[PDB]
């Protein structure tokens, strides 16, 4: 029994059992301050409808801040399979901003670049279910989707930012909602006709601290290691049928970062990284007589299709010298996440990490590029000859050719997530570096 | 911890002041109703 | 190349590697005492079969216990389709009890409720092959099926039960298996004549301690904190075609809680949190001619589409006070979840949180019951008037309404957890606050 | 609001919030030593094509080395469907060498066995993604797949293999290409004409720490608590229609040991590790007039039907006595890795951890089998009664039965995975246990 | 039918278990009935329509001893000199003709 | 108790030391003479102490 | 097996072609251990 195993004790036990620290079979738990927390409803200013931007004062009702979630209610303008995370595609941007100063910034294309790379499993599917019609909803279907923000606060209570001590400065939030939604007010460049303007709230939780931590939290200065996202658009160096068209994108990023992360894409479908092919999940209609190249099935956009991805590959050099070896697009699209973050990444999205642990919050390695003269990312992209609309040609091809339907991703989005850090004192805050 | 409570933790109280046989050692008896 | 990486530093890393702490390229295991685990089979006193009431003592074989396995062969009454977690089912309830006091009971709903909101990804999926037949096994198919139990000392060894340090007090285990298993000995209220009675047996693992471990469990005092099960099954407002119906039910609850937790259910259906339709996997035959929205598809008797759900919106109050702002019914089942937990809830089960993360054992933030002399739970239904047999209906329809099918989940369980401290001492315990 | 139920406060708050230990709201990030890492490629000695065995030193380019990645170029033999992670099945083995010592090996019936039962969600849709052809490819088509390695220090920064500190030892990988794989070079037994050889590049990861840190690893002596994988084939007693085969296995095992894992398998057939039949997906064609139950649906080779196993109970025996009561073969493959692991386990692998957490790398409780001079492994198979022909037959059958061809898997992969201690000094390292 | 155990207590007074001895453990007796018993329940292979289940009782032969006797077995350390059996299976390398 | 069942028992404390231990069972023939060996002996599976 | 002439008129080295139905093998070993019983509780002295 269980007593035959314990006895069976020698010399190789030692390191594991010697001088033993510690059990596995009592947890000590450890006491914590008091606190509760509400959803409150903000106030939103300004017209909501699509292409407006409007804006949130974040209100004083508790504490501290942590999860931001929007709601929206948008209709389907179209049947199953025209819409494409549409209140992600909604929130064209969020922007933070802390007494007049901007804290961050993320776009629709960040926030499915971001689910991309760190969601994952259910996390992943319940997130689609909060932004999409994933049941097979039929046109004129309501559905209210949440959008979570995904700023530094919002990930952890630990970087809660403490309105309470902020006491002079406001602390706002400004969302631009794009002048289109694919499938909700529009089907591709088409508008629909009777599409309904969406509704919109914001909501905030907040944190309400019991006394003591309180007054702390109101009279004691902090600093936090935050998280922020630079970003810019870029125009590829658009992949050609007769050739492997090359770039050397110079990289205007800063600070402590944590990693890369980019994607190639048609700017006119949102979400879409891939070339489109007719293959039964690469474009609409596709496996039948209807199928076209012209136009995705909105509804599987993302793809795990490689061959459809149009990065060959890729090296990111500082002051003219190689940061690593030359790796293919493919190990930016399905390594790096299997090495540092541990899901799945659909094809046209790529990661590099300067960091062990990307995901996480604690730093563990970083690529200062304020401290880089010339940060540059070097790309090659596949050859552009195969035929999208004859399956043998899109599925029987070689590792370095793609799709003719690749040329669509003309738009080129590189991001980085770096650290930063944020200071509250005496009422006021912002950060530390530019 | 445990800030005692008088109404909350009656059954508890009876609980840990119940008779057990803390008095069995080298006693020879039929009783021992499966002692741990 | 990474050596121009480490050059990069400034004024910004500071706060990163300035006055460096700890690395993460080397680490120290801890060492820890020695122990063995052993599963061993309990007797089991009174008659397994459907009805039936069981139980089982802890036999005194090890020091320490942890994770138990309930046991039971199945076989199917019916073929692949009609089984909806049957194990599950099955097992109607099992008690938890030390020296005649009660410490904890789940509920085979409970189970259904907790699985729903605490299990994801594969650990749902294996979850599920131990309590079913996934792999369209067929009539007359006999499967050995496993229910690991939840209570507070199955799921971590932290939580180990010092079975060792409570020689004055037996630990039970009281099992009450249902009068009915869908798709194993009735199909929906008609008996399977032929159908067998299960088999069960009990399993529990065991701690083996080594000689100075042991000793200290046996003669130091022990408090381990632990987490509860509180649970009151209610009749739901009917739900109406006609109107938003509603309700204000009295939350009888006490202790800490971590969160509470409910679902709408349709008592005859295992598992019916939502509402038929004749829509694919949403009725026996759903999607064709044969289609009846009065029978479920039982081996899809869950959903993720809220279309079906009749929650329309909630709130808690204490005292009569709003707690937090009426949110949705969609916001209870698909944001808390996302924001605490981290998994996928299907449709019709709800979840509110006053914990940062219900899901751990380690407390973060509570809602105590015992000082509130009087909360409510209350509930808006959805308007029913959905032609449940029609597709455009069912899946083309809006926020605020559901099902005529809904009118049939007239049950409501409200469960909470709660943290309470199971205290040993002298060979004798039980817990502290009741 | 939240104001309604902060301000109730009680006794009962008191063992949570009183006298107050710790926040959430207040992080710390811990300051650590700067560092970078890079990817260098190597260079393999030997020629790569198939059944060939190659190597490379690992480079000097950096202080310590974590992960360890090899790329592999296959060209489909045969359209979507005839494979089943190749790029796996490809790298045959690989031997990790420090010193000239044997320090670890792996083999890849042990990376699907590993997979099988420590990868989970789309972590182990990625790394199926990385070997296998998953989006209906077909012949002719070319991939680069990427095998990451399962070595102690591949798996944590924690374990990274202190080149630095090796300063007198070389450290090499042996790799060695398999004669052939599926859908790839062969079809079954026949070969596929035409077939290319993969290419192949081994890729590793080095981290380059700064001065202070790097010194000290320089210098001081260390000792690293590492795991290693003990493995032995075995015959598996023939499954048979007519009755219970039995089995007891004497296992040549030691060290402190986290778990023990198996398999049955059709050798013929990477992967199979349950017996073929016509319901869907359990072999080639299962479905139609073509279903044959002497091939496999190669790209579904795998299962999570227990009825195709054919473990039917088993027990592990120490020093001649029973270490638990005998447990059915479902008890092995789904609970063990629900309890222990937290993924999901396909039928025909078992797991018994004699580790709390034997995923992890903390040595949560563990069997000694160098103090145990008889260890058994004891085996109970199913009757293979059942006509894998016949769904009817292979689907409504009962626990105690399996499929015809449950007989094929004769093979059985025994695996342990214990922990020992790499010692490195004065720029050299080894071992400190032996047996 | 009246099926005697042979453990060693059960063999010989002289190794008679001193349960008054055992304070804090219990002695159990685990058994396990045969799926199929022939001539009962079974005729080799098929089974036999119409048959009854077992009717089980457990005997066991108590020692009752006077004061003195009594007192030293409860108080007294003991060592007794018992038997054990080891078993296992084993498959036959089968003969041919 | 039953074919196939596994059942068990507690010495209670009734004496104060023991010996002896008879299992009874009670069982009809299912067929005639010459179609039973020694069948509560095969009935008694094992016995673990 | 079928011919008692075969049966029982045959040689030492030899036996049934029903002989191969024996397909089991049991081996037992009879031991001595010490049951020791102190203190109330009692056990093997030896693994």
């Amino acid at each position: 029994g269980g007593l035959s195993q314990l006895v069976a004790y020698g010399a190789q036990d030692v390191y594991l059992t010697g001088n033993p620290q510690i059990t596995f079979f009592k947890t000590v738990y450890r006491r914590y301050t008091n606190f509760a927390i509400e959803s409150i409803q903000q106030t939103i200013n300004g017209s909501v409808g699509f292409g407006n931007k409007v804006s949130t004062q974040i209100s004083r009702n508790g504490d501290l801040i942590t999860d931001i979630v929007v709601e929206f209610v948008l209709t389907k303008g179209g049947n199953g399979g025209t819409t494409y995370y549409p209140a992600e595609e909604l929130l064209q941007d969020v922007e933070l901003e802390i007494g007049g100063q901007r804290i961050d910034k993320h776009y629709n294309d960040w926030f499915r670049t971001y689910d991309a790379l760190f969601r994952m499993n259910d996390d992943r599917y319940n997130y689609r279910r909060m932004t999409d019609w994933v049941n097979n909803e039929l046109v004129g279907a309501q559905k209210r989707f949440y959008v979570p923000l995904i700023f530094f606060f919002n990930q952890t209570p630990g970087l809660a930012l403490p309105l309470i001590a902020l006491q002079y400065h406001e602390v706002k939030l400004y969302f631009t909602l794009a002048s289109q939604v694919q499938g909700v007010n529009y089907n591709g460049s088409s508008a629909i006709a009777g599409a309904a303007q969406p509704t919109m709230s914001v909501w905030v939780d907040y944190i309400f601290l019991d006394t003591q931590e309180r007054t702390r939290f109101a009279q004691l200065p902090h600093e936090y290691l935050i998280e922020q996202l630079q970003f810019t658009g870029s125009e590829t160096a658009t992949p050609s049928a007769t050739t492997q068209a090359s770039q050397n994108i110079r990289l205007n990023f800063n600070h402590p970062t944590k990693y890369l992360a980019w994607n190639f894409n048609n700017p006119t479908n949102y979400g879409q990284y891939t070339a489109l092919a007719n293959i039964p999940g690469a474009c609409s209609g596709a496996g039948t007589a209807a199928a076209t190249v012209t136009t995705p099935d909105y509804g599987n956009t993302g793809t795990y299709n490689e061959q459809l991805a149009v990065l060959d590959s890729a090296k990111i050099q500082l002051n003219g010298q190689d940061r690593f070896a030359t790796r293919k697009g493919s190990y930016f699209n399905k390594v790096q996440p299997y090495q540092s973050i541990g899901g799945v990444t659909p094809a046209g999205v790529y990661l590099y990490s300067f960091a062990l642990k990307p995901a996480g919050r604690q730093p563990s390695g970083t690529c200062n590029f304020s401290r880089i003269d010339n940060a540059t990312l070097s790309l090659t992209y596949k050859t552009c000859s195969i035929d999208a609309t004859s399956p043998a040609a899109v599925l029987g091809n070689t590792e370095t050719v793609t799709a003719n339907t690749a040329t669509l991703l003309t738009a080129l989005n590189i991001y980085a997530k770096n650290y930063n850090v944020l200071r509250i004192m005496s009422g006021m805050g912002g950060l530390a570096y530019a | 911890p445990l800030v005692d409570n008088p109404f909350s933790t009656y059954p508890y109280k009876h609980v840990i002041t119940e008779t057990q046989p803390t008095q069995a050692k080298n006693q020879a008896i039929w009783g021992l109703v499966q002692m741990g």
